[PDB]
């Protein structure tokens, strides 16, 4: 090899030989763009974003193909590469159909993720749903209370029957989080940088909530006795109760925040104290100065203005109302005031508006209710004089208007008519035709020409240096949401200044759909919307009790699965619009035809959508290269070109298997893979390293969660990074809602719920009481396989406190190896697959082990031989040098004695290590030598080295004897890279093998038949439904006691039903195929609280035994090393653990070569049939 | 990865065009130098074009390479027909470019054609008239080479579709501002970033329409008209 | 009919590199390429199906409609 | 480049073409004795501490200077090795004039590091 010199953005770098420019600027942390590159496959250039410029060469040469050479100069971000990529990004933009984000939450001021929460309120994740809406709205009851929601008037479900409640869902959750302890973010490291905001209202506390995460010190200047602003001071009692706000408050005060209220900014306190004091200063301070009426005699007593009105009436200070009130105004001020007098006990309360109904700035809710309650209007009405007599105010004399022109706004102009003037009479006059920004705080300023102080668009900076500005100071009177936004805006503006480097706001590009049309929503079921909770108006007009009422969990469940899921699922792992957002891709311009062909599919986890894609053939490249089933392909040619599986026909009726790479691999969520949860949602889910125990190829997993739901779960990239159908779909029980998760006890003879102390007692009384009556061995213990190696040993240790032998499974078969070799093990890894020589593939290896398949088919392209021994077809004969359909194992004595015959065993060496050779030649010397046993011998002979692989769930113990025989024949035992490897049919087979569950079906069967077995300990098993011919064998049972995760069909008849968790809730170790011990790590906590090794642990306790999870693992070490296998890759290395030291040679009668069995675990069962019922493969 | 060096199956392959195996022969038997006497320094033996569109006498033409492309039409083509205005030539097939009328005596070779844009292709040249539009042809080529891609990689596989709904709008007069400009990006992207030739060549009408005709486009973008009066939505 | 495509995957057998023959010449024979024809190709010559109908539909001259 | 395949002490590892032994074992937190071997300087052989017993080789060979190939298996602690080690252990001690531990560490019971604290 030689070390290549190579310049990548202007940084040196020495990299290997043979490495692409891809992979350099990986391992050296250079970003490349690539969206058609997998390491496992070899390179295809279609997507075209991975270009570089090269020095010395005139093309931009692919990152993914070009391989690096000594001397290279290569630019990733060059003007050119940067124009490249962009072309290529819109182009492929141009075919896109998607939506990034749904509309409700684009239309959402503050872009809160309205489909996130909705999703997780119909999962019933009300805590996550309130952690997603406090990433952008640190107040969602209050705010959920008080909104006129934008995001309903965008949401999508409009076009079938009525927009999501999403207001109504977030006050819901809101209020759940308040009633129990509130929801505190997490909070960063503490910077040491102090920022003074002035202001408690939306945008300062939605400023100090933001900045407080990031780890700055916050002071917030309120001039109010307390904190809340306009939501506080403003919106009345009937709509925003005080105490939902004081707790949010209190919420964010307990970030950190020290609110200084009553310090008023040019009075108390002073703008250079703050700039010298305070890094950063954000002012808030708002629009507190009511617009005066405008017409003479405006100072006259007995006219307020109307937030000068609501904050007396709203800090329960004396006001002078009378029996006749006039409110000047149409907006929320207007209402609130007039609403407000209805309820003081003013007999009549007018509201005089200049434009018309239609024109109100209010909503219309609002104003409906406000007629109920009793309020008159008048329209196309304007102030122009105050009769007061006597200094008091008499009545108001205005002027009719009518609808004239157009104006600024563009819809229509009031202009006066001439000679109409009418005379209201008024105790009480209340002008609310808008408020304005208080000069007064706003003093050393510079204000824009309507009042409200000028910033920088983008920066949210004042004229003075280090002074923010932001909410309805800036902006004018708005909604509260609009506040908080230009709050949350702010305080990341802040913290970039802060940081060194200030950064305008950049407004990410979203791919959305505006071609959707109601037609598109024709199919889609009609569901009506939460009915809503609104008080008498008769009771309601004369107290300030709140008007609507929260709505229930059922009703928040049912609204929330109401939604139509608009937005892409794979929106955060999607890399299409990642690169669309780091390039200024402009896609109008080559928008054109665009194709419209995705339909539904009946597929129960794998989704595709042709609209969606961008025809890397990533899914066809992994499905035919790694995984060897080849079911999708591309189909037509050029502009229509599809990815389609074999014939189109649908992914079920295709020879898939359900293994999801081509979701795992899909960049563009066009292939996706969906979530087994109840309502599919796309969130930022948390993934956690466990083990697959399925089977005993243990393969490793990233499962991500967001809750208690497992949300996902994605493959390791640690060789061929692949799952089967199990571990990558069948995790979905985990978040059953079947599962039992509290004790069944027999109660007047029907399985009751109880407590675990009293089941466990109950259980450890009849076993005793069995132990006693019936003697020693009368208890059988049926444990499943898939137990780590922990829980298997504390069952032995339980077993021999209840003096019994029978520890044993119904997924176990008889074993052959131990009586030839010295352990039921397998010789080798799955390491020297790779680097053997021949491979001898027996029974279904391929078929029942998808990722063993795989990694067959990676050897045999790496250069050894397979030959594949079955009974029917199997994958792996595509590229078998050799096949066998047998049905006999006189193939093998056949291969045994051609052998001989050949003169291809080394009779003194095998005599020297292996007893019963003559007897073993005996048997071989009548049978009939066949040609392909002659065949099968000649491959063996002439291969170096040897690895049989025996599928032991479908291959009997004859077939595993007399490989061994011919293996250790032809001396490919021992030594590396020859042996012979047990694929077993559970996680943890050998694990339980090695702690001590070493008695099969057949045996305990027999036991309880003769009578000797009396009571059995079941866990996690379903002799019932997997065996019907078991029902019979249970009935002679006195006592069973089942420990299950789902209530099965053996659970039913059962006198104590212990609940058991996934193996995502526990932690402990486990033993591959190949013995090598992997670590089940704790993705979740347990839903009942109690592990598995828990609950085993609470009931040997109740027997005297003193174990925890450390002293079992120590034990589980020592066990291992006492038989020579701890952490050994290679087994008989140094000689066989028979007590001879010598192979014991398997003499024995015919028999059928390969058997089929059932699955008794209860869970592999269970996703066995369903994806039976589904007519899956796997 | 070549197919010198890996061809098919893995093993080493030469592949090579009929007319260089049949003038295999000829060399062999009378020698490389009385080969290497016919053509230019850079170009030497013979090639065969297929003379067909508006000449007068159309098929098949072995001439020796620096042979001028005037000579071709007027002496051996026999002239265009109907005795009319000789306007480009569409030399190399849909993946070739429009010669145009002044640029008639550049001389038959590989880098005399491509240093006008077009390339040697398929030997097709196409004579036309100045009765002839250059935005259909130029729409007309496109299109046949968008049916022909593969689909692949996108600049070949959506960036052909895109250029060729640009000239579908030009042409129908329906085209907004900036068509010119964004064509001529969209057809330098496509030309650079394709993986295969039938993308590398596929922009060479079109570009070479904007090399030589671009007034006909903005007559057809501006005007909304076309001086050839060839375009049926025009007319 | 399936019989009738029996002497071409006779002809071509022994060789997963002579799809597009056994294509063009049921094309010959049905007029187009039913799917349960290209149903029994797949079973007969041992090529996957996805390959089967990918090299069928990459060509304009192959219809799998009836005529 | 190409990944060759090798087999050190039972363990099988996927090292990369153009390296020694001994850089594969130290990558792999195998440990070969070696006395005479710098990573900047051209392989030496005079110590002959880093012999390895390769399958297939007759003749231990030098972990510092043989290249690893495909399909190698390497055995590190054969008794082979160990004599071989063993012998040159004690070939470089008979020419060795020097004092591991002064005698007043050897002559105190407890082998206090009495030339330390002093
Ligand atoms: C009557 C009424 C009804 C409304 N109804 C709704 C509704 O139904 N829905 C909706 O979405 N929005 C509604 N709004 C709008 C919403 O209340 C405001 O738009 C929002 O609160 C803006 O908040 P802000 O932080 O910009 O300023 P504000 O909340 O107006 O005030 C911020 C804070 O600044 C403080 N302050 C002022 N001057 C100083 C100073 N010199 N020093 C220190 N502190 C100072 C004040 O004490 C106040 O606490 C309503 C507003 C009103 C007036
Ligand atoms: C779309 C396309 C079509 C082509 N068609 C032909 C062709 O029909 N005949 C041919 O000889 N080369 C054709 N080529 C060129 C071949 O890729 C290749 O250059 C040619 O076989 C080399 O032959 P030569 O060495 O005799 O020049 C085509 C290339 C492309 C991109
Ligand atoms: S696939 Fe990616 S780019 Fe397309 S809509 Fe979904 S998230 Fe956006
Ligand atoms: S804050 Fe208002 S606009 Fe935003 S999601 Fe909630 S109701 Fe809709
Ligand atoms: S249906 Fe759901 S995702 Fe779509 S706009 Fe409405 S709330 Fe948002
Ligand atoms: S899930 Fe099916 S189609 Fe997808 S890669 Fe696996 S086998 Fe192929
Ligand atoms: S569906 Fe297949 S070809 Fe299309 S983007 Fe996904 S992985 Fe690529
Ligand atoms: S092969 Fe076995 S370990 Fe791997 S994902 Fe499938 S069931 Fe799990
Ligand atoms: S440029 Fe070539 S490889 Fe790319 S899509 Fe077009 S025909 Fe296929
Ligand atoms: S005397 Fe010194 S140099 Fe010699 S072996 Fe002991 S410590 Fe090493
Ligand atoms: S062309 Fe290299 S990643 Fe797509
Ligand atoms: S280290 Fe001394 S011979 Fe290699
Ligand atoms: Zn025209």
């Amino acid at each position: 090899m030689r070390l290549v010199r190579v310049n990548i953005d202007n940084k040196e770098i020495f990299a290997e030989e043979g490495k692409t420019i891809l992979e350099v600027a990986h391992e050296n942390n250079i970003e490349i763009p690539h969206l058609c590159y997998d390491k496992r496959l070899k390179p295809y250039g279609a997507c075209g974003l991975c270009v570089v410029e090269i020095e010395g060469s005139p093309k931009l040469a692919r990152a993914c193909s070009t391989y690096v050479t000594d001397k290279m100069v290569i630019k990733t971000d060059s003007p050119r590469v940067r124009n490249a990529r962009k072309m290529a990004l819109e182009l492929l933009l141009s075919e896109h159909r998607g939506d990034c984000r749904p509309p409700c939450v684009l239309a959402c001021p503050a872009h809160t993720d309205c489909q996130g929460y909705v999703g997780l309120i119909a999962n019933g994740q009300f805590r996550e749903a309130v952690a997603l809406i406090k990433e952008q709205l640190p107040f969602p009851a209050s705010i959920g209370r008080v909104c006129p929601h934008p995001c309903e008037e965008a949401c999508r479900r409009n076009m079938v029957d009525q927009p999501i409640a999403i207001a109504e869902l977030k006050r819901f959750v809101g209020d759940i989080d308040l009633l129990d302890d509130g929801y505190i973010p997490p909070i960063k490291p503490k910077t040491g940088k102090k920022v003074a905001i002035v202001g408690g209202g939306p945008a300062g506390l939605t400023c100090a909530f933001f900045l407080a995460k990031e780890g700055h010190d916050i002071v917030v200047y309120e001039a109010m006795p307390k904190a809340g602003g306009m939501l506080r001071y403003g919106i009345p009692e009937y709509r925003l109760p005080k105490g939902i706000l004081d707790k949010e408050i209190e919420l964010i005060e307990k970030m950190g925040v020290q609110i200084k209220t009553n310090m008023r900014l040019g009075v108390d306190i002073s703008l250079e104290y703050l700039r010298k004091n305070y890094d950063a200063v954000f002012l808030a301070v708002g629009a507190w100065k009511s617009s005066t009426l405008g017409c003479p005699g405006d100072s006259a007593e007995g006219v307020i203005g109307g937030i000068e009105f609501l904050r007396k009436v709203s800090m329960n200070q004396p006001v002078n109302l009378g029996q006749r009130v006039l409110v000047v105004g149409g907006g929320n001020t207007a209402m609130d005031a007039a609403r407000t007098a209805i309820r003081l006990g003013a007999k009549e309360v007018t509201v005089l508006y200049r434009r018309t109904r239609e024109e109100m700035p209010a909503e219309d809710i609002e104003v409906n209710e406000a007629e109920e309650e009793g309020v008159k209007f008048q329209f196309l009405v304007a102030p122009i004089e105050v009769i007061t007599d006597g200094g008091r105010v008499r009545a108001l004399k205005c002027q009719r208007m009518r609808l004239g022109d157009m104006d600024e706004s563009g819809r229509r102009r009031p202009v006066p008519i001439e000679g109409a003037e009418v005379i209201f009479e008024a105790d009480t006059i209340i002008s609310a035709i808008g408020q304005k920004v208080r000069v007064e705080d706003v003093e050393g300023l510079e204000l824009t020409r309507h009042g409200t102080i000028k910033v920088d668009e983008g920066t949210y900076q004042t004229s003075l240096e280090g002074v923010f500005a932001g909410g309805d100071a800036v902006t004018g009177p708005k909604i509260a949401i609009e506040a908080i936004a230009q709050g949350k805006n702010a305080a990341r503006v802040i913290d970039s200044y802060l940081r060194g480097k200030l950064e305008p706001i950049k407004e990410p590009y979203y791919v959305k759909q505006e071609d959707l049309t109601p037609e598109d929503f024709k199919d889609r079921e009609r569901k009506p919307r939460v009915p809503l909770k609104v008080a008498n108006a008769e009771e309601r007009k004369n107290n300030f009790r709140e008007i609507t009422s929260t709505m229930t969990e059922k009703e928040a469940i049912a609204e929330a699965s109401r939604c139509l899921e608009c937005g892409c699922m794979d929106y955060f792992e999607c890399q299409l619009y990642k690169y669309v957002n780091q390039y200024d891709v402009d896609p109008q311009r080559l928008s054109g035809y665009k194709h419209k062909r995705y339909e539904p599919q009946k597929h129960p986890f794998i989704e595709r959508n042709p609209d969606k894609c961008i025809l890397c053939g990533l899914c066809i490249r992994v499905c035919e290269e790694v995984v060897g089933v080849c079911a999708l392909g591309f189909v037509n040619r050029g502009f229509e070109t599809i990815v389609k599986p074999e014939f189109g026909l649908p992914l079920e009726e295709t020879s898939c298997i359900s293994c999801g790479q081509c979701a795992d691999i899909c960049p563009t969520g066009a292939c996706i893979g969906k979530q087994p949860v109840a309502k599919q949602v796309p969130v930022n889910t948390v993934a956690t390293k466990t083990v697959c125990t399925f089977c005993g190829m243990g393969c490793e997993m990233l499962v991500e969660t967001k809750g208690n739901l497992i949300f996902d779960v994605s493959p390791v990239q640690s060789n061929e990074g692949m799952l089967c159908a199990f571990g990558r779909f069948g995790i979905k029980y985990v978040n059953d809602k079947d599962r039992i998760l509290a004790p069944l006890i027999k109660v007047n003879g029907e399985l009751s719920k109880t407590t675990f102390d009293q089941a466990l007692i109950e259980t450890a009384k009849k076993l005793q009481a069995i132990r006693a009556s019936y003697g020693k061995d009368s208890i059988a213990i049926i444990a499943s396989q898939r137990l780590t190696n922990e829980e298997a040993l504390l069952l032995t240790k339980l077993a021999q406190k209840l003096d019994t032998t029978v520890i044993g499974s119904f997924d176990l078969r008889e074993s052959v190896l131990d009586r030839i070799f010295g352990l039921n093990a397998s010789t080798n890894s799955f390491d020297e697959i790779y680097s053997t020589d021949l491979i001898v593939a027996v029974g279904k290896v391929a078929e029942n082990h998808a990722v063993m398949g795989a990694k067959l088919k990676k050897a045999v392209e790496l250069g050894a031989k397979l030959v594949t021994i079955n009974n029917g077809e199997t994958r792996a004969d595509e590229r078998a040098i050799a096949t066998y359909k047998i049905d006999n194992t006189a193939f093998f004595k056949a291969t045994i004695k051609a052998l001989f015959e050949m003169k291809a065993v080394d009779e003194d060496y095998v005599s020297k290590i292996a007893v019963n050779l003559d007897e073993l030649k005996d048997d071989v010397k009548n049978v009939e030598v066949t040609d392909e046993a002659s065949e099968f011998a000649k491959i063996i002979a002439g291969a170096k080295t040897a690895m049989v692989i025996v599928d032991e769930e479908s291959v009997s113990d004859t077939t595993i004897g007399q490989l061994a025989n011919i293996l250790t024949l032809t001396q490919k035992i021992g030594r590396p890279r020859c042996g012979i490897i047990k694929v077993t049919g559970l996680g943890n087979t050998q694990g339980a093998w090695d702690m001590g569950i070493r008695m099969s079906k057949e045996g305990i069967v027999k036991l309880i038949n003769e009578g000797k077995v009396k009571a059995a300990f079941i866990v996690s098993e379903d002799p019932q439904a997997a065996d019907k011919n078991l029902g019979e064998v249970l009935d002679k049972l006195e006592c069973l006691i089942v420990a299950d995760v789902f209530l099965t069909e053996t659970g039913k008849r059962a006198d104590v039903v212990l609940p058991l968790v996934s193996h995502v809730e526990s932690t402990g170790t486990v033993t591959r195929a190949d013995g090598k011990i992997q670590n089940l790590n704790l993705v979740l906590k347990p839903k009942n609280g109690l592990s598995n090794l828990d609950l085993l642990l609470k009931l040997a306790e109740l027997f005297g035994l003193q174990y925890n999870l450390e002293k079992l693992n120590r034990e589980m070490v020592e066990l291992l090393q006492n038989e020579n296998k701890y952490n050994q890759q290679i087994l008989y290395t140094e000689g066989f653990a028979t007590p001879d030291k010598t192979v014991h040679l398997f003499v024995s009668k015919d028999a059928p070569a390969f058997v089929e069995k059932a699955v008794f675990d209860t869970v592999k069962n269970r996703f066995e049939k369903y994806l039976q019922d589904k007519h899956l493969k796997y | 990865p070549f197919p010198a060096q890996s061809g098919l199956w893995g093993r080493p392959t030469n592949i090579n065009n009929v007319e260089t195996y049949a003038n295999v022969p000829w060399i062999i038997t009378n020698g490389g130098k009385a080969f290497a006497s016919l053509g230019t320094e850079k170009s030497k033996g013979t090639k065969v074009f297929a003379l067909a569109g508006k000449i007068k006498r159309g098929g098949l033409v072995e001439v020796p390479m620096g042979m001028s492309l005037r000579e071709v039409i007027y002496n051996i083509g026999g002239g265009i027909k109907d005795d009319k205005a000789f306007k480009a030539v569409q030399m190399g097939g849909p993946s070739g470019g429009c010669i145009p009328a002044d640029l008639i005596d550049t001389p038959v070779d590989y880098e005399s054609i491509t240093k006008t844009g077009a390339i040697m292709g398929s030997g097709g040249m196409i004579v036309m008239d100045e009765t002839t539009c250059m935005v259909d042809i130029a729409r007309f080529f496109l299109e046949f080479t968008c049916k022909e891609s593969c689909g692949k990689c996108t600049y070949c596989r959506v960036g052909t579709r895109r250029m060729l709904e640009i000239l579908d709008r030009i042409c129908n007069g329906e085209g907004r501002d900036g068509d010119l400009e964004l064509l001529e990006e969209l057809a330098v992207s496509v030309k650079d970033g394709s993986l295969c030739g039938l993308g590398q060549t596929a922009p060479n009408p079109v570009l070479t329409t904007l090399r030589y005709f671009k007034d006909e486009y903005i007559a057809h973008i501006r005007d909304k008209k076309c001086p050839a009066k060839q375009c049926k939505a025009l007319i | 009919d399936l019989s009738l495509l029996d002497p071409v995957l006779d002809e071509y057998k022994g060789e997963k590199s002579n799809i597009i023959a056994i294509l063009q010449k049921t094309q010959e024979i049905y007029r187009f390429l039913p799917l349960d024809a290209l149903n029994y190709i797949s079973e007969k010559t041992g090529v996957k199906k996805a390959k089967i109908y990918g090299i069928a539909t990459f060509y304009a001259q192959f219809r799998l409609k009836p005529v």
